[PDB]
């Protein structure tokens, strides 16, 4: 039979931690995509609507991770394109149509199986207009990209070179009214725009309020209050946002979340390094006293989960540089002190 | 084909 | 199938580099661990093995570009040195990010399976660090935009490269999740931003302490205290730094280190001139008294090892100009006075 939101969410939890609201949106969309296509031409409520998804969150939150993990369990075709390389009006870079062409490579040129596929885009913020007002001069990597996607998302015919071609004499028609699009990107600087709109203080006098330094505009609580009008001041056009009604607000990694990300997931960094030394005939250990200490260092970097290797590799630099030369080494232990740099990791010999 | 000419 | 060890490869780089013990350890661990991730053929329990790029930072002429060059000699896997000054945001006339890949295939003989396990090096990365406030007024084609494009290139993607530029209208897909990147560029002005974070005070008031020159920060020590948040003020994006967790800080040249550079390395400038006159049938000598004077003159120039030839060639100009015309000259001696310019270099007659 078909899957369910509880079953699909249980799978994503194995690879993703600390994202409750984000998993709910993707589960309903995927669970609803099978319903729309299955009911196509068989339900009296013809011309079923569509609802794309627009993910938003800080860096290292798991946006690109969800698209990869989703393809593992997803049956229908899936792709991972990028907005940065697209170019409007057939310029030097690739065109919008190239997105559909990549889908056929994974679908084996199955048009009937390609129309029911899913599409994902990363780094959507790169095409945002730098200024709120429309640019006076033409743009090749901004607003124009949004314009070309309008007819694509809603639904339009497309040209795809079947084999051994770039441009014009064989074109395969593929509708796009039923194709799903999952756009995502960490919009930088959006916190400043929402503060002007939400705080509204903008004053120095007695009556005006002066928020106490460092106890305001928490990124997690600020993105939750986002609205489409906020994105207009960022640079996006309202016509583009109208094509993506659904919006998902993620949260920044909690200190407790980082401890779980290194233990509960299967692809955690702790398990990765453990396998790196497993082939070397050497074990590894990571006590809880060291994990909680690493969380404070990571959050200070404000880079996300991806800024964790700098704390680990900087500590195990000396150890890894000398471990291969050493012999009769069966186990390595890294206590909390090693992380601070005031001690050296203990070694166990056979 | 396409000319990207911009000046600061 | 016995692979090299960090101690063995470090001995090779030590022959060509001096006083970079901190930087050599990072390259050794990365190159060592790069073969381990390559050795695996999906026969291990660990999945989605992590990657760890490197970010080299150092003063001018400290030897950053030299480490990558000598590394490629002893390296079996391919290697490249792609200039980043000419990189432009994809979608524009000047350049594309794809060009880097095409270079890698020329070295690997268009071996996709062999190119994916290659190494990549980038120089002059500070050239694209935009120093400005949020750029609402204009979009930069070489600054912030280029860095965003690189994000897709790293952490895993599929690109398009012509088959040697095209004799077809077809491209080859090459993953880059396993490809390592070593970005490096002397960040000018990074000391001023770090000083504000570490000095903590202006000191125009009665209570505030003032140590203008007694406690003035040392440039060498200061770079050791760098962090990702410091780079955000410089112009780098957090998304870009997260892809490069490891960081390598290099120390400035010292009077003692400069003397070793002229004697221990095989490619030293002293040995270069020794061979220049060997073809002419004349011997060359360099006493220790002259080396100590050259070190003091080079440090004042604030240029590093690259600013040493100006001290040598400016002194031996007159001597080289009339050396071929002279006959029966078999040996030349350069005294400390020669560097000062008070006297002339003694000549020997056979
Ligand atoms: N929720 C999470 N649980 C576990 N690991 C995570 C999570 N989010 C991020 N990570 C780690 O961070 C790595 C990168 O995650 P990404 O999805 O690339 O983050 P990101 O926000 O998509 O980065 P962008 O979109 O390019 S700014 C993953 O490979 C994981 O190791
Ligand atoms: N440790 C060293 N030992 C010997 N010669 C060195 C050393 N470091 C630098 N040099 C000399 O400096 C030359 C250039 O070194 P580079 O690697 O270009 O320095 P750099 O830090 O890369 O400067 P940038 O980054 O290109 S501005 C080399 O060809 C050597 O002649």
């Amino acid at each position: 039979a078909l899957p369910t939101p509880h079953e699909i969410r249980n799978h994503l939890d194995d690879y993703v931690i600390g994202q409750e609201q984000a998993k709910k949106v993707l589960a309903v969309a995927v669970y609803n995509h099978y319903k729309r296509l299955r009911n196509g031409d068989t339900s009296n409520g013809v011309e079923l609507g569509k609802s794309n998804i627009l993910l938003i969150g800080p860096t290292g939150s798991g946006k690109t991770l969800l698209a990869e993990t989703l393809a593992r369990l997803l049956d229908v075709p899936f792709t991972m394109a990028d907005a940065t390389t697209l170019t409007e009006a057939g310029y030097v870079g690739e065109d919008v149509e190239n997105i559909i062409q990549k889908l056929l490579q994974k679908s084996d040129y199955d048009v009937q199986k390609a129309q029911r596929g899913i599409v994902y885009i990363d780094q959507i913020d790169k095409i945002s207009r730098k200024s709120d007002n429309p640019s006076i001069t033409r743009d090749v990597s901004g607003e124009g990209v949004q314009q070309a996607l309008l007819k694509l998302i809603e639904g339009t015919v497309a040209a795809v070179p079947p084999q051994g071609g770039r441009k014009h004499q064989e074109f395969l028609q593929v509708d796009t009214s039923k194709i799903l699009f999952i756009c995502g990107g960490a919009f930088a600087g959006l916190d400043k725009v929402i503060s002007h709109r939400v705080e509204t203080g903008s004053g120095i006098g007695f009556g005006a309020t002066v928020k106490a330094k460092s106890d305001k505009a928490s990124e997690g609580e600020l993105l939750a209050q986002v609205e489409p009008e906020d994105l207009i001041k960022f640079g996006l056009i309202p016509e583009f946002i109208g094509r993506l009604p659904v919006v998902a607000t993620l949260n920044e990694l909690s200190e407790e979340a980082l401890i779980q990300i290194l233990k509960e997931p299967k692809n955690a960094l702790t398990k990765q390094y453990q396998a790196l030394f497993n082939l070397e005939g050497v074990d590894l250990e990571f006590r809880d006293e060291a994990l909680d200490a690493i969380a404070k260092k990571a959050m200070a970097r404000k880079t996300g989960a991806r800024g964790l290797r700098s704390i680990v590799e900087a500590a195990l630099l000396d150890t890894m540089y000398d471990l291969p030369s050493m012999e009769d080494v069966e186990k390595v232990v890294i206590d909390e002190s090693v992380i601070d740099g005031q001690s050296e990791p203990l070694l166990i010999y056979g | 084909x396409x000319x990207x000419r911009x000046x600061x």
